[PDB]
């Protein structure tokens, strides 16, 4: 029978061929494949396919699903499709079309919905992997709502809590303060995994943490960030296969950029706010990004460049740093040179993933709207970019999502668990709906269960009425959150019984393959370049062309969603 | 005072509300949230002078926002809005259809490739058939049950619907009013059709060899008279 | 000595003859018998009774209470009578006269206030049993402190949180998702009780689920409840002493309500919203209220009948269902008649509980002041109780605290355990001031442990300063909740380990005899008639008598006590 | 409405804005806390309003508060305040150094030796 097409979007959200605008940015998402069989799609309700004997299949398998996503639009660097999401202990079963072969043509064989599937109507909604944010200071256990709500389901750092160490770095140093936090991560639902101290010019101390559970280390210019530091950290992360994340020598006193880059000697490293705001060599820390084996991020607040990023920092840098009123000036000639090509170097794929530095400069809900807002904002200055096929902005699309997915998975040796949304891996997913894209999530699960999601009235007759605002799920809570969660830790502690000496719960995981990622290893953001700093006009070059961008008077997914 | 959890709740909401109603007195363009807060804040206080039935109010706030009033796509944004509140007669729910008044921008907004019909259900062979619903009550028969195990009330050639089902879209459902005789478009069921349940006339795979039985079972338990 | 009657009132509360306006309602408890020996009445205060060796003993005794409820009217099937209650290891140790038989006349023997006995004074409180919500969708865990709030101390259901399954249906489907669910009941206070999917026509997807834990069976119709479905579910719930939930064929799809009836073939089920708008058959589910067989349960939409009932409901099942607008009507004929009916035959003793239908068309703080409302309203339209004895209410009192008490506890299994005020059972009680009987209640006691009660200011002098609300208690808290918390399994999970198998801290009890309870086996509201709907006017008869009730313009229990 | 944990917080941080815009029109001298939620939510305000930059508005709130406007060491207690606020550019950072007015009296003042 024909249906006409505006009926069939309605009910079972776009096909091949449909644009859905995202949010209120002017991207462009084009469906490249639908999974379906036109006339077989499932529909949960009163009369509808998800049936006793009709959709829902009264004969046994083996693959059947404990819940099912139904026709799903996902957004991921695997590309954008139109499908049915199968879940199964709690990790990703199937992708393709779910139901009964019994009744049905063109069921994915191991995607079958029974009398023990749970039915999640994805119809016109976005399904994207959970976010990482690899920068997070681990400062409030507040932090963590604030992460989910914005569709964030690790977080990668450190801390002890409000303490000056940990306000300016993500470092958790030690034994005793690595064993104490990780049995404080116990009560969240976020997935965790902690950075020692990185800064030392001994083995012994920084074996001593990787042994403790580390998953890396953290060198900060705090503790100072000198070659010898950078040598002895990394020689140690090398041997026990576990990731480095960098804050350069701002004050370029043991050496510059080069001195740095040379001490390091093209060995795997996380290289924090490449941009320098956030911190390192004045003015040229951003010239590192051009280099294969450095793995650079960026934090939030530089990102998109906006007309009051650069009068905000001259301020928000001397409340974190705790400087003298004596001090004016530098930033406002070095700082605008630097933002505006960080914007641009997102959208040529040198940077390759976006972090936030929560609460030491730096927004914790704030990773996932900006770097949408930067996407849009490029879209809307450069155009379309060359790399689109067709009507879309598919490309773009794709290299922005691996910025907080799939690339600091790969960075931080868990993209076999997380990352993206992949057959095999732990169902850490988001429901987004298109007009609330990368602004406001709808559902949060968290392996294979709904852990946080926005709810209305507790009494209200419908789960509708207002007020509507995010709450903690069944699966953040009881024995349930240990289910769901994972402390991730170093192969060392893994194997020497780290869950059972510490008396840990949730799911202990090892992180593996860090230290041969380079730039070569990421999705959709693999550029290498020769980036220059003009030393007299700070002016950015990447090949010897200009790289700059001009500020955003006003940007999308902000002032239509939010109160204050 | 003895405040439950969900009045609470209620009084941020009415907060929301009056933060939103001071912003469009001094000309401002309300936001979603602003929107939202802003008509709820209306229904909980013309709720508490209870002089307004829910049908009043359900009527009242359609297009209470114009769109010059709030945002673009503020009003496409929010289609509807729910607002449970105490009336003399205790909580009801306020159900708001277009509460904010739309305009030409949307977020979210899906672009087709084409405006041609999709064809469900392509290549299968349609089966015209001439259904009487003879009992005293109304009913509906969804896309994937078997055709053949419907209501006995429905009067039909049921040998021409064994294996066959509905050829409408995937989750609708057909209506046969109490008295109502329709011309109905059966298509062979997909996959093995292995016919497992509903009325049990079948319980097996839908072939030659199982249609005797299966007429017998439909004649024995009073589908077929 | 003779004491004036006002102060005697005003030192003790009531006694015999005496009668008690509940809340603002029309309805008068009277005071059946009185438990005490005037002037042996026990008090606790400086020089009062309770002291060392004066009303508390001084000689230990097996029977030394752990607490002590003095002076308490009891309102519960049971009757309506003045009288001591006794708490012991977490159970209902006696009713009657506590104190020193050392130094008092009339001392219950098992009824012992000794060293290690606290007091609670309960001299004009009304003490009733925690309710039972026996339809629960287990939706957001925000709905359990909105529940204790109004009473309600076990939840009986199903769900896996807000995923579209759950949102219509009160299931927890297949092993994997129970297992998580029961893992993830052991953060709160309230008793839960999980119900799998009861819609399949195959053996083995249902043993599973009662072997996983499950209390029972729903079969709702977004699943497929076919008449094939339905012997099925029952049948393995006959096997393994599980209880059935049934919304049943809205659209009469399969067949009539009588094919349904014929499939039920005379087994016992529970019949979820038999008016009709929270779903089933249309227009004639309200028909199978008169079966002795079946179990009727009202949700808290539909009661009271009020001015804005049809209005509210002609919207709330398109936000539920998620219904096209172009859908007007057939509703607005067939709902007056049966929403009126079902008040009527409340108070006729045909319909049995009341439950909530939580965030799924009904309200979750809703069950208690909704069922006193329909008890008024009936009261205030067709007067006292002919089956009254005496210028008070009790007989009507009696039949609507069954409904939510200990009628919901025998439909599931539970009633050796809960349900009622009665020696031996678990100390799962309320404290209510009479003002505010039915809407606010004062003190909400689990497992003989206070776990939510009204607080005032947590810096204040003493507990009443404002602002008075709602907070959760020691009871609720550390692992004391585990010692006042109970998650009910079938006999068939209790019986192979479950507890142990899937660490459950909780006190875990098995479900049992659920299959041979008939309308005969419920507390005032054993009724059986033969109910009729004309398919024209949809008008609902009771023995050829027309079925009816005048909608309320206003309900008590309502405007005085709420804010918004 | 979609309300985020942060939204919840801003909330109660303005309604304490509107209580002490309340006291000051009654004539009462501001209290650190006061103080504090009066300038936050003046802050609040014009970013929504989206006309002013954080530079004029970081130049706009020094002594936005008088001594005399507030309770004697108020101004000494509150050296610098911070507050964030979405702007039409999105949430950006204010930072305030002397927001209000110091006068002679020092709670919690070193006397050198
Ligand atoms: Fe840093
Ligand atoms: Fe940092
Ligand atoms: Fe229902
Ligand atoms: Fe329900």
């Amino acid at each position: 029978m024909k249906m006409k097409r505006q009926e069939y979007v309605n009910t079972y959200g776009p096909t091949t061929g449909d644009k859905v605008r995202l949010g209120d940015t002017d991207l462009w998402a084009e469906v490249e494949h639908d999974y379906t069989v036109y006339g077989e799609e499932l529909k949960f309700g009163a009369g509808k396919t998800i049936r006793e004997g009709m959709g829902q299949s009264n004969s046994p398998d083996e693959n059947t699903l404990d819940l099912v996503i139904t026709n799903a639009l996902i957004i991921d660097y695997t590309g954008i499709y139109k499908a049915d999401i199968g879940i199964k202990n709690g990790k990703i079963h199937g992708i393709g079309k779910a139901g009964n072969k019994d009744m049905q043509d063109g069921v994915t064989p191991h995607m079958v919905v029974g009398v023990g599937t749970e039915a999640l109507a994805g119809e016109g909604m976005i399904i994207t992997a959970g976010g990482i944010d690899s920068h997070t200071h681990f400062l409030s256990p507040q932090q963590f709502p604030t992460a989910l709500a914005n569709g964030v389901t690790t977080m990668f750092g450190g801390g002890t809590g409000p303490v000056d160490g940990t306000n300016a770095t993500t470092i958790t140093p030690g034994v005793w303060n690595l064993h104490r936090m990780l049995r404080a991560a116990e009560e969240y639902g976020m997935n965790v995994g902690l950075l020692g101290k990185g800064n030392s010019s001994s083995r012994a101390q920084l074996v001593e943490q990787v042994k403790a559970g580390a998953i890396g280390f953290k060198l900060h210019e705090d503790w100072g960030t000198t070659p010898s530091a950078i040598d002895h950290c990394l020689s140690v992360a090398d041997e026990y296969d576990v990731q480095v994340c960098i804050h350069t020598d701002t004050v370029n006193e043991a050496g510059y950029v080069d001195d740095t880059l040379r001490a390091m000697n093209g060995r795997a490293i996380h290289a924090y706010h490449i941009e320098g705001a956030g911190g390192g060599h004045s003015p040229d820390v951003i010239t590192m990004a051009g280099e294969v084996n450095i793995l650079p991020s960026s934090t939030t607040p530089t990102i998109p460049y906006t007309i009051n990023t650069v009068a905000e920092h001259l301020d928000m840098l001397m409340t974190c740093h705790h400087l003298d009123k004596r001090i004016r000036f530098s930033q406002s000639r070095i700082r605008p040179g630097s933002i505006a090509a960080e914007d641009t170097l997102h959208d040529m794929g040198v940077i390759a993933m976006t972090s936030s530095d929560s609460q030491a400069m730096g927004r914790a809900g704030e990773v996932i709207p900006r770097t949408w807002q930067t996407a849009d904002k490029n879209k809307k200055e450069f155009g379309r970019l060359t790399e689109e096929k067709g009507d879309n902005d598919n490309f773009r699309i794709k290299r922005y999502i691996s910025k907080y997915t799939i690339n600091p998975a790969i960075t931080h040796g868990v993209s076999e668990y997380i990352g993206s949304v992949e057959e095999g891996k732990i169902a850490d997913l988001v429901v987004w709906n298109p007009a609330f894209f990368g602004v406001k999530p709808k559902i949060i699960i968290k392996g294979g269960m709904v852990v946080f999601s926005e709810m209305g009235d507790s009494n209200a007759s419908v789960p509708t009425p207002q007020p509507v605002y995010y709450r903690e799920m069944f699966g953040h809570h009881g024995k349930a959150k240990f289910d769901t969660s994972i402390t991730f830790v170093s192969k060392v502690a893994y194997e020497n019984g780290i869950k059972e000496k510490l008396g840990l719960e949730r799911k202990v995981l090892p992180v593996k393959n860090c230290r041969n990622v380079t730039k070569k290893d990421f999705k959709f953001n693999n550029t290498t370049a020769k980036i220059t700093v003009n030393p007299e006009t700070f002016e950015v070059f990447v090949n010897g062309k200009l790289c700059t961008s001009k500020p955003a008077t006003e940007v999308a997914l902000a002032s239509r969603y939010t109160f204050f | 005072m003895k405040l439950t959890p969900k009045e609470q709740e209620k009084f941020l909401l009415y907060y929301a509300g009056e933060v939103a109603r001071k912003r469009k007195e001094e000309g401002l363009k309300l936001n979603q949230p602003e929107a939202i807060a802003y008509i709820s804040a209306h229904i909980m206080d013309e709720a508490r002078r209870g002089k307004k039935t829910v049908a009043q109010l359900m009527e009242e706030c359609v297009h209470f926002l114009k769109k010059d009033e709030v945002m673009p796509g503020v009003g496409n944004m929010v289609p509807d809005l729910g607002v449970e509140a105490n009336f003399p007669d205790g909580t009801k729910l306020v159900t708001v259809n277009w509460p904010i008044e739309p305009d030409d921008f949307k977020a979210g907004e899906i672009k087709f490739a084409s405006d041609k019909d999709i064809e469900l259900n392509a290549g299968k062979e349609i089966t015209e058939l001439k259904v009487t619903n003879k009992g005293p009550k109304s009913l509906h028969v969804g896309s994937h049950f078997h055709f053949f195990e419907a209501n006995r009330a429905l009067e039909f050639d049921r040998e021409k619907a064994y294996g066959k089902r509905l050829d409408i879209p995937s989750g609708n459902t057909l209506r046969i009013g109490a008295g109502e005789t329709k011309t109905v478009h059966l298509i062979p069921i997909g996959g093995s059709k292995k016919i497992i349940g509903m009325n049990g006339l079948l319980n097996g795979i839908a072939d030659d060899l199982h249609k005797q039985k299966a007429l017998e079972k439909a004649k024995h338990h009073g589908f077929i008279k």
